[PDB]
């Protein structure tokens, strides 16, 4: 009831419709310690879209890493979600995805990118609320976060996603 | 892209 | 009360501001039955706009037909609504309107375009919440959306409207 | 919580993300009398943005004037507010601002504009919720608000702001 | 620009 509508409002506050998304993660130190302790291994971002009626997507982050990144890296993954208009879209999802951790001095961003593996279940038309997340287990070393740095400033970080819209 | 575990 | 703000959130979720609107009608079979049985002959779409501060508009559908199409056709209508910025706009409303029923196999969409008759009360500056509707009583034969029709897929249909922006 | 949710929903209803904002001030005669009587000297507009993740801004109006305009002019000011992404933006704020009172016969708008004084605290990175407002105390003589005039119509006026986006 | 008083 109340909580459902609250989630709807926050989702709508965060949504974008041009395939460009900036995720501000505040209270970074506590959330990272929550990951280190295993209490909250991962966090989902709000959803965003490639166009007004396009693909629905979100991000998933592990502040203390997943898989090969466990214990040493921030791991960051892309998620194709079940969207209201999926029946109108091309499948499999086949857009290049660029993911960054922003330097708040703007000098040296962390940036990674990939093209979808169209054979992977991660990029098929969703049958559940989300497909399996796919992306970069070795996205960013935890040491870059812990030492003197400009990625974490005022206890927040910014993650930016750019979904290329070629062909859409 | 590598899938999450 | 709560229902008021639930309605407000739903309208905001569906609003567009570039004259292009896609209306997904789910639970198609149930709503068709409600229309055939006379309980809910018509449904209004959420509102959309020609621009951020432009005309306010919605659609009205009769899943079992209205007027000449009653009982034989889907009937689809366009509605000029009282908008918050009407005092800044030109009246009568004079933009081309294109309405479509989307084939979900990407086959022949049903498409009708019209230009407003500027002498009609449907297009004068609204005095009530909604002007009188205008559009196509014979938009699509009911028999054309049946088993293996491809307009209905997974119990949903998609209606698209495009309002031309020339001169705005 | 419903009060807080209502506020968020109203903010989102009014937000724009391209530096263009139109502020409809309804109940004009009552609000102007409230200003004349000193009970509510000033009104703040909803917030708007230069881009999806850009500067957060609002307007502040004195319907019976402030400073040199007090009692003889509408005074209209621009406010830089603390936005969620300020750490990503360039400071000081350096964008030209155009402010207008719209003629609802669209013949003679009131318009003023300024370049920010980049040495002023009004344009530094905000530490409080808003910076000190700055703008035009002599924006519009109150005589232009008379009934024979076409700025007030059906007990409402329209204020427009255009934040130039050069270099963003 | 002039600041609001």
């Amino acid at each position: 009831a109340m909580a459902d509508l609250e989630q709807k409002v926050l989702e709508m506050e965060a949504s974008t419709y041009d395939g460009v998304f900036i995720w501000k993660i505040s209270d970074f130190a506590r959330k990272r310690q929550e990951a280190v302790a295993g209490r909250i291994p991962a966090i989902f971002s709000p959803a965003f879209y490639t166009s007004r009626y396009g693909y629905k997507m979100c991000l998933r982050i592990y502040l203390n890493g997943d898989g090969t990144g466990r214990g040493t890296h921030l791991s960051l993954f892309f998620v194709v979600m079940k969207g209201p208009n999926d029946a109108l879209l091309r499948w499999p999802f086949n857009q290049k995805v660029t993911l960054m951790l922003l330097d708040q001095n703007n000098r040296e961003h962390v940036i990674d990118a990939f093209r979808p593996d169209v054979t992977s279940s991660s990029f098929q038309r969703p049958v559940n609320d989300m497909n399996i997340a796919s992306g970069c287990p070795l996205f960013c070393p935890v040491s870059k976060m812990e030492a003197k740095n400009s990625y974490v400033r005022d206890d927040a970080i910014f993650i930016k996603a750019i979904v290329d819209l070629t062909g859409l | 892209p590598i899938q999450a575990s």
